[PDB]
């Protein structure tokens, strides 16, 4: 199929960034 | 004294029936557990007094020994026989069906009463002939009890042990072997090979 | 080829032994070992709700307070020893 | 045959390794003259070679199947001096040692400063002290009973 | 306020040691600000609904791979010359060369080789084509959603359970030992006679006719009218073809024994018998304790009955119930002490006695298994340990457990020490002075000399099973016997027929080298288990440190005074103990593995004769079986293995990287980082962007657990690489 | 801010004072020894925990504790 | 006089002592009534600290 050519790097390149991304803000985060 | 030159125990004053002052151990120190452990004793003396009546006049009388009365049991089938005639119900199941119904209840009725002498001495109904009116001959016969269990219990293991060394034979074949010859046949030739 | 049926007796001879026998000692065993407790209190009275004994099943009318958890025990029990006698033959 | 087991004197294996190593052995003989001190090193080899092998052999020990001898130490009579009598003698010599040092231990207890008289030895007390560890299991065993030997 | 939400002292840190404590402190609900006993367990009760959710999920997604890029279907047809697939390969970094190497088995593209038998274990329950796969993993998919659901709606203020329902012992265990064991032990013989043994014999049965068709020929009838043995009649013949009707019979329960002839397996008829009956006991076990129905035993007046009138245990087991029921780290420590020995048990029995259908041939699965299994037990055991210390810290009231069991222990803790050191030091000395002596007397050239041992004792009680190697005729190898007589018109047959076949790996014979491998072992456990409660025993103070109880778990030091206090914490007893589980749990695995490789090659006469001495080990064992794994790829090609030698030189890499942080300290690299804030703060181009945490160097003791991490994750890659490419290199 | 305990089994012989290397502790009169004094912490916000002061107890434990706690930048010893 | 008498022979008491459950020696005892611990004892071994003298109250020593 065609299927691994995009579910592996969604799950390799894009997601690790925006989790990386929200994660950041949430720890730097204050108030 | 069970042995000259011996200090006694403390708890072993010398006034209870059949006391000589014997515990090595001191498995009597709890006065709780001595208690108990004299009705246990009487228990074993006499159900063991019981035994040797029945274990040799059975064999006396040329009915065989005590252990070829139990091989027709592990047999599919086998009947049980008394006096030489088999019994109707002699049947396995059936057999253990009345030999377990029968003493659960006497032992549990035993087993409820509280007061401690009558767990040893009950008295009353089992006493029909009246040999507890007199105090006085009531300590000698209870010493007469005591000292004649402790001989039954101690048949009761040769009983057993002989059969070990000997399989197959009786007690009184045992006795017959000894007395042909003595210097040979006795306890040395089994200890050493 | 005993029958199943009849062997099935033994629940009759259970609640026999149960009702006539072994009542008193079953009684005051489970009067000496009370309810269980946690830190000094029963686990109703320390906060649970759905520890409450069932106190409208235990009102029986028989004389003696024979119940019906009473029944199914020995029941039970009757009925074991007679599969377990009915399997053992016929082998 | 314990386990299976075979004797030295009845495996062939035994003999297959005995003249396997006679073999190596008297190959470098050839590389040297007869009088030349290694030749005589290796014919002395050679005889203590086929010396152990015979030892081995009239001892009574068990080979497996690989030609090598084993230790049974079970208890059985036929092989007591396997295990058991050495295990004694080493018994015997490890209390000798303890009991002695134990004794120069308590002797010096009640000096002023004990602790210089263990790293510079008093040598004639230890002296005095090294032979009345040749009756240790006498003396150990009357301290046991006399409740002398655990510490209050 | 800010990350982390729980606790107030670390989100006021100014430097970045917030984040690496705000991470390894979010499951201590212990230590959270404004915590409370109910909130403690409700928190537990929605962890481990999560902890299900996730295994659920992780299942499903293992079988909807398999379903979807395996091969199951062609693989049924021929067990024994197919390669089972776990899953397909895209990787945008391989070459061609490297596309063509893993293009194996029946696919079209690059995909692994499955080891974990779970082909097998599938085939065997009755599992026949790729739609049953979905199905389960559709499932899966909402048993996962369930729990997810249920998880949580117990965390509202409506369904939130109370402190006096989490403390219901004797209700809890009626219900789990009635229901969880019994009743889902008789599910499981329901499915197999049901479906299983009917697929074994060639017939298909599924949900949409499984009401019409008969278990057995004659019903029910049988089990209400008590003849039960008509359910044992014609059973299968020993030429029985597994999955067809060649050959098969009609029973459901047997006592047959030993292995299937074809598959090497256990008897499907065996299992549901068993499983029958250990669900009747599970099932009449659980009506003892009392509950609101007036019938039952208390497990505290158990407890406080059982008091010997000697004296001489105190005052025995009074007012345990109350320390147990109000501390969860007793029973969690006791929960894992059950785990790591059952799991230990489940290791030792899956590689002898196996269950599912041609897995006995299936080489590269059954070191695996074991290894796996055996590695989780150690990690287990350790964590038993670990908890244990714990409460000894945290919950342990002196006044309510005083002169019991529990307080006894701590007043001779330093006998129990003592003679674990003699122990250990004794097993320690002889077992290296001997296997010095072996390789002294190798090296000279006179094997003769060597001092070989016969595992008598052992080899006793395998004669007492019915094994004829040693003739040592006992018991069960004596034909006269009671012993024999009894059993041997139930079982013996079969067992004797599979215990004398040298085959298999049912009771291996044994020799020298297998004495002193045990010893060894006995020497790591005894080691491991010194160090562990010593730890757990001196927890609470010592002489060096008598007031330990106040500074908690885990704390650095006491400072460099009375002569200095390194690693004087029980944190640092269990730290200390983890590589002697690893190296126990080595020794063990090595053997394992050095023996089944000899017994497969049919060359169990090096094994024997090499064993005796550790350069033989070094040599036959490790240098010679690694010659496939290193020459994965070469400056002239590469092969399927290539992967493994990576993972081999990877595990190297992590292995050696964690000795940084286990030897080298703190105070070196906090000097070096100073500097480098100074560089930063200099710089041009560079001081226009600056930091919103002060950089630190790592702590005391967050070092200590980054080394040990490393430690363990090099040497679990490397002998699992090293493993599995040595044996499938060789067998496939 | 660490935590320093003094607890009444002091001396007074000075010798934790000394061994400061910040202004921590310091010396008040008391009445229960021959010295008549005994120490104090009234500076614990400047505590950063090497731990000199028990390295110079006399008695056989400790009459001055410290307790590791929530560590600021004063406590860390931090001059960036 | 407080207290046991000078060269007496006293074993401790405190659990959190290195000499606890050890004999030792008295050297003074302070007879000012507000003292707290005014028996003064000296051991002969040392502590990890290398002291071998401490101040024990009256509750914590008893003649030997
Ligand atoms: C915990 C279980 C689990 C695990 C370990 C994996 C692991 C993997 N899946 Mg996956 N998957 C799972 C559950 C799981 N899956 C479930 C439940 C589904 C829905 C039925 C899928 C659907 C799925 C697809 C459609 C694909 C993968 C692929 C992959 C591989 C590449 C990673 C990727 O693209 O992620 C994708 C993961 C998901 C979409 C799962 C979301 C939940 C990787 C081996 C890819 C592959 O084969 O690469 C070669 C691919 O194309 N998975
Ligand atoms: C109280 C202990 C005791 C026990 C357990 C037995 C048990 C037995 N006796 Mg027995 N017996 C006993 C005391 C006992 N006896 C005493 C005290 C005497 C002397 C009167 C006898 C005299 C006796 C004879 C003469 C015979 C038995 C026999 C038997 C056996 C079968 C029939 C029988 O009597 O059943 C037990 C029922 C009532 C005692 C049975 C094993 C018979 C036998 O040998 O069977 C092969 C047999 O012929 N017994
Ligand atoms: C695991 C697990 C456990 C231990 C519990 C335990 C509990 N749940 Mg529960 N639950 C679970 C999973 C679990 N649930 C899941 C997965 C769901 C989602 C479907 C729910 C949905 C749920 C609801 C909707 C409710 C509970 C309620 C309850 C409580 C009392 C009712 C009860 O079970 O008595 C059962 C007693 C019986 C006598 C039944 C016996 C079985 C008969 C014979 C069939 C009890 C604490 C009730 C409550 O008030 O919570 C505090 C409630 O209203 N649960
Ligand atoms: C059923 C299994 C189980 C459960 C429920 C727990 C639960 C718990 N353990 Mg634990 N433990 C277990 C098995 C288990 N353990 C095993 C098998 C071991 C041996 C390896 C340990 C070793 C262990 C130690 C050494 C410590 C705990 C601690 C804790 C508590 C806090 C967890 C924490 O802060 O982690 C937060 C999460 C992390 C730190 C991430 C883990 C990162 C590692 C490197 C792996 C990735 C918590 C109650 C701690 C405790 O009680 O402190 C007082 C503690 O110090 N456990
Ligand atoms: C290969 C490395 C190695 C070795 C040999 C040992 C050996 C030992 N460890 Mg150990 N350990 C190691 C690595 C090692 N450890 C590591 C990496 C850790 C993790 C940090 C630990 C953690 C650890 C703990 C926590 C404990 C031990 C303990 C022990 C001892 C108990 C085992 C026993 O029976 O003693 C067998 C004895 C020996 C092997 C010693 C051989 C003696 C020879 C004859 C010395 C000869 C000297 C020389 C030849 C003569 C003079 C010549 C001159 C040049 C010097 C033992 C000495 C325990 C202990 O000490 O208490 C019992 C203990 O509690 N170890
Ligand atoms: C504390 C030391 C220790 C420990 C932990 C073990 C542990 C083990 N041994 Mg073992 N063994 C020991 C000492 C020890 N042994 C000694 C000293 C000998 C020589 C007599 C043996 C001889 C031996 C054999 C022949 C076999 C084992 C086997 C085994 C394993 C199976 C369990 C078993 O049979 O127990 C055996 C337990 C004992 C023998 C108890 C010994 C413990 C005492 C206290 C040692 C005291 C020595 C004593 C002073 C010697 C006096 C002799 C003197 C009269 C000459 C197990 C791992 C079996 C196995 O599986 O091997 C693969 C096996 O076949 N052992
Ligand atoms: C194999 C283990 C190992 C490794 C890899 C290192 C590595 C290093 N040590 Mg070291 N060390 C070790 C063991 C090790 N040590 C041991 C056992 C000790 C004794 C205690 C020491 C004692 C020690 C001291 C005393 C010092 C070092 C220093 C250094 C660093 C030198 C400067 C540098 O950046 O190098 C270059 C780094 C490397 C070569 C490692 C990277 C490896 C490759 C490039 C991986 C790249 C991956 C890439 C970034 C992509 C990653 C993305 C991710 C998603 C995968 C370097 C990181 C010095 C330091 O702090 O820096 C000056 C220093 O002063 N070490
Ligand atoms: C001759 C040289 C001594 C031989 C005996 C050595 C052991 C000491 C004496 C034991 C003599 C004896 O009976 O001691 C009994 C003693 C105390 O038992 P209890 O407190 O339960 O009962 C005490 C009452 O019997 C007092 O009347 O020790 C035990 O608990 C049993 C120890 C052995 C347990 C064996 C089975 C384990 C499973
Ligand atoms: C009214 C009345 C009466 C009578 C009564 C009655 C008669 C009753 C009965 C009752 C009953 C009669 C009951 C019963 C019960 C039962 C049960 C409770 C059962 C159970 C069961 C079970 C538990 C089982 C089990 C099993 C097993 C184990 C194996 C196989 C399978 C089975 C399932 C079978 C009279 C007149 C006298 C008087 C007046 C009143
Ligand atoms: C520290 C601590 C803790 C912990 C602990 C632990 C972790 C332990 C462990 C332990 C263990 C881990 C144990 C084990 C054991 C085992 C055993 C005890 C076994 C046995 C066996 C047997 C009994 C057998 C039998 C038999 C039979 C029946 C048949 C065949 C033959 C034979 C012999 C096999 C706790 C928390 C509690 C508390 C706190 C502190
Ligand atoms: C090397 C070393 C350092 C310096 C190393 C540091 C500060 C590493 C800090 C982390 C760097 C930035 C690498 C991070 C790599 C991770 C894989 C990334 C994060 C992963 C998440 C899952 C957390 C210490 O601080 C130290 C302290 C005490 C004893 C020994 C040592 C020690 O050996
Ligand atoms: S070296 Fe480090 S851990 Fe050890 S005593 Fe000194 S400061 Fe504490
Ligand atoms: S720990 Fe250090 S900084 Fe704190 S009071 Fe003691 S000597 Fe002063």
């Amino acid at each position: 199929n065609n299927l691994p050519s995009i579910f592996v790097p969604l799950v390799g390149l894009v997601f690790p960034a925006i989790a990386m991304a929200s994660l950041f803000l949430h720890i730097q985060k204050n108030k | 004294h069970w042995m000259p030159g011996e200090p006694r125990p403390a708890y072993l004053d010398g006034s209870a029936p059949g006391d000589f002052g014997f515990d090595p151990l001191g498995l009597g120190e709890v006065p709780a557990n001595l208690e108990r452990y004299k009705e246990s004793e009487l228990i074993h003396c006499r159900w063991a007094m019981l035994a040797v009546p029945g274990i040799l006049v059975p064999e006396a009388l040329g009915y065989g020994n005590w252990v070829k009365a139990q091989e027709w049991a592990a047999l599919p089938g086998g009947q049980a026989t008394y006096l030489g005639n088999p019994v109707p119900w002699g049947t396995l199941p059936t057999i253990l069906a009345i030999e377990f119904l029968a003493i659960a209840f006497v032992e549990h009725q035993r087993s409820m009463e509280k007061d401690p002498e009558k767990k040893k001495y009950p008295g009353g109904a089992f006493d029909p002939l009246g040999y507890s009116k007199d105090p006085k001959k009531l300590e000698e016969l209870k010493v007469k009890e005591i000292k004649n269990g402790r001989l039954a219990l101690l048949a009761f293991v040769g009983f057993c042990v002989q059969q070990s060394a000997y399989p197959g034979t009786g007690p009184l074949e045992n006795l017959a072997t000894h007395l042909a010859d003595p210097w040979h046949n006795n306890i040395g030739d089994i200890v050493i090979p | 080829l005993s029958p199943s049926i009849v062997i099935s007796l033994s629940t009759g001879l259970s609640l026999f032994l149960g009702r006539f026998v072994f009542f008193n000692f079953q009684r005051e065993n489970v009067a000496k070992q009370g309810l269980p407790e946690q830190n000094g209190k029963t686990h109703f009275e320390a906060g649970d709700d759905r520890a409450k004994e069932y106190v409208s099943l235990l009102k029986s009318n028989d004389p003696i307070g024979f119940n019906i958890v009473d029944v199914l025990a020995w029941g039970s029990i009757g009925h074991i020893v007679a599969y377990y006698i009915l399997a053992t033959s016929s082998n | 045959d314990i386990s299976g087991l075979t004797p030295c004197k009845d495996s062939k294996q035994f003999a297959k390794r005995e003249k396997q190593q006679i073999k190596k052995l008297e190959s470098s003989l050839k590389l040297y003259a007869p009088e030349s001190a290694p030749a005589l090193a290796l014919n002395a080899q050679i005889e203590k070679t086929k010396r152990r092998f015979d030892n081995y052999g009239k001892y009574g020990l068990l080979c497996g199947s690989d030609g090598l001898p084993h230790l049974i130490v079970n208890g059985d009579q036929r092989h007591w001096g396997e295990f058991i009598t050495p295990g004694i003698l080493f018994l015997y010599i490890a209390g000798w040692i303890g009991w002695v040092g134990r004794s120069y231990l308590i002797a010096i207890s009640g000096e002023k400063k004990p602790a210089m008289k263990e790293i510079i030895i008093d040598v004639p007390l230890a002296s005095r002290i090294i032979f009345r560890g040749f009756i240790w299991p006498v003396a150990a065993y009357r301290e046991f009973l006399n409740g002398d030997l655990i510490a209050k | 306020l800010r990350f982390p939400r729980f606790s107030q002292g670390l989100a006021q840190d100014p430097t970045t040691r917030r984040i690496w404590f705000g991470i390894a402190t979010a499951h201590d609900f212990e230590s959270h600000d404004d915590i409370t006993e109910e909130r403690l367990y409700q928190n537990i009760f929605a962890s481990h609904f999560g902890q299900l959710a996730i295994i659920f999920l992780w299942t499903s997604g293992n079988l909807f791979h398999v379903a979807w890029q395996g091969n199951f279907e062609t693989w049924v047809q021929d067990p024994l010359h197919v390669r089972p697939i776990a899953h397909a390969i895209w990787d945008p970094h391989f070459g061609q060369p490297a596309v063509e190497a893993f293009t194996r088995g029946g696919a079209l593209g690059p995909v692994n080789i499955a080891y974990s038998g779970v082909y097998q274990w599938w085939y065997t329950i009755g599992l026949r084509t790729n739609e049953d796969l979905y199905t389960g993993a559709l499932f899966l998919l909402f048993l996962s959603a369930l729990s997810l659901i249920g998880g949580w709606l117990h965390l509202q203020p409506k369904w939130k359970p109370r402190v006096s329902w989490f403390k219901n012992a004797e209700s809890r265990l009626n219900h789990h030992l009635s229901g969880l064991f019994g009743v889902s032990s008789l599910a499981w013989t329901g499915h197999l006679v049901h479906v299983a043994i009917p697929a074994s014999r060639g017939e298909y049965v599924r949900w949409n006719n499984f009401l019409n068709v008969l278990p057995h020929p004659q019903g029910l009838g049988p089990l209400f009218t008590g003849q039960w043995n008509l359910y044992a009649q014609n059973p299968d013949s020993s030429s029985h073809l597994f999955g067809t009707s060649q050959g098969s019979g009609t029973a459901i329960l047997t006592l047959l024994g030993g292995f299937h002839p074809q598959t090497q397996s256990l008897w499907l008829t065996d299992m549901a018998h068993h499983h029958l009956a250990i669900a009747i006991l599970f099932l009449i076990a659980g009506h003892m304790y009392r509950t609101n129905f007036g019938i039952g035993h208390s497990i505290k007046d158990l407890l406080e009955a059982h008091i010997p009138p000697g004296g001489r245990l105190g005052r025995g087991h009074k007012g345990l119930y109350d320390t147990i029921n109000n501390s969860i780290h007793f029973q969690l420590g006791l929960a894992l002490a059950s785990l790591g020995v059952i799991t230990s048990l489940v290791a030792q029995h899956m590689y002898s006695l196996p269950a599912y259908a041609f897995i006995a041939q299936d080489f590269t699965t059954q070191a695996a298994l074991y290894t796996h299994h055996q590695y989780i037990a150690g990690f287990i055991m350790t964590g038993a340990f670990a908890h244990g210390a714990i409460f000894f810290i945290r919950d342990y009231n002196p006044e309510q457990n005083e002169d019991n069991v529990l307080a006894r222990m701590l007043d001779h803790k330093e006998a129990i020490i003592s003679h674990l050191s003699w122990a250990s030091l004794f097993l320690g000395f002889h077992t290296l002075g001997l296997y010095v002596h072996n390789d002294v007397m190798l090296a000279f050239g006179t094997p003769e000399k060597q001092i070989l041992i016969e595992p008598i004792f052992a080899q006793w009680i395998q004669s007492a099973h019915g094994k004829t190697s040693y003739g040592f005729d006992v018991l069960l190898s004596s034909t006269s016997g009671p012993a024999f007589n009894a059993g041997r018109s139930i079982w013996l047959p079969g067992w004797l027929n599979a215990i004398n076949e040298n085959s298999n790996s049912l009771f291996l014979t044994i020799g020298p080298g297998d004495f002193l491998v045990h010893h060894a072992i006995a020497l790591g456990l005894h080691t491991t288990t010194l160090i562990l409660v010593k730890g757990a025993l001196d927890a609470r103070g010592s002489k060096l440190m008598p007031d330990k109880k106040d500074f908690g778990y885990s704390f650095p030091c006491d400072g460099p005074g009375r002569g200095g206090t390194c690693d004087i914490s029980a944190w640092d007893a269990f730290y200390l103990a983890v590589f002697w589980m690893l190296n126990t749990i080595g020794w063990v695995t090595f053997y394992w593995h050095w023996k089944h490789i000899t017994l497969w090659q049919g060359n169990v006469s090096q094994f024997n004769e090499s064993s005796t001495y550790l350069m033989g080990w070094l040599r036959d064992y490790l240098w010679l079986n690694s010659s496939q794994l290193i020459n994965g790829y070469n400056p002239f090609g590469m092969n399927s293995l290539s992967v493994w030698a990576w993972m081999f030189l990877f595990g190297h890499l992590v292995w050696a990287t964690g000795f940084m942080f286990l030897i080298s300290w703190r105070g070196y690299w906090q000097e070096l980082i100073e500097t480098l804030a100074w560089a930063h703060e200099r710089t041009p181009l560079a001081n226009l962007i600056r930091w919103k945490d002060k950089p630190v160097a790592l702590s005391i003791v967050q070092a200590r657990l980054v080394g040990l991490a490393h430690f363990s994750v090099g040497y679990i890659f490397t002998y699992a690489a090293f493993l599995i490419a040595s044996t499938s290199g060789k067998f496939g | 801010s660490h935590s320093v305990k003094i607890y009444d089994t002091c001396i007074g012989c000075t010798q934790c004072v000394r061994a400061c290397p910040t202004d921590v502790l310091e010396m008040i009169p008391w009445d229960g020894c021959k010295a008549k004094q005994i120490a104090s912490a009234p500076r614990t916000e400047d505590c950063v925990g090497c731990k000199r002061c028990e390295s110079a107890c006399p008695t056989d434990f400790l009459s001055v504790r410290v307790y590791l706690w929530h560590e600021t930048t004063r406590s860390m010893g931090l001059a960036y | 006089p407080i207290g046991p008498k000078r060269g007496s022979k006293v074993k401790i008491l405190r659990r959190e002592s290195y000499w606890f459950k050890n004999v030792g020696s008295v050297v003074a005892v302070d007879q000012d009534p507000k003292t707290r611990y005014p028996v003064v004892v000296r051991f002969a071994k040392v502590n990890y600290a290398n002291i071998s003298t401490n101040n024990y109250a009256l509750d914590e020593v008893e003649e030997v």
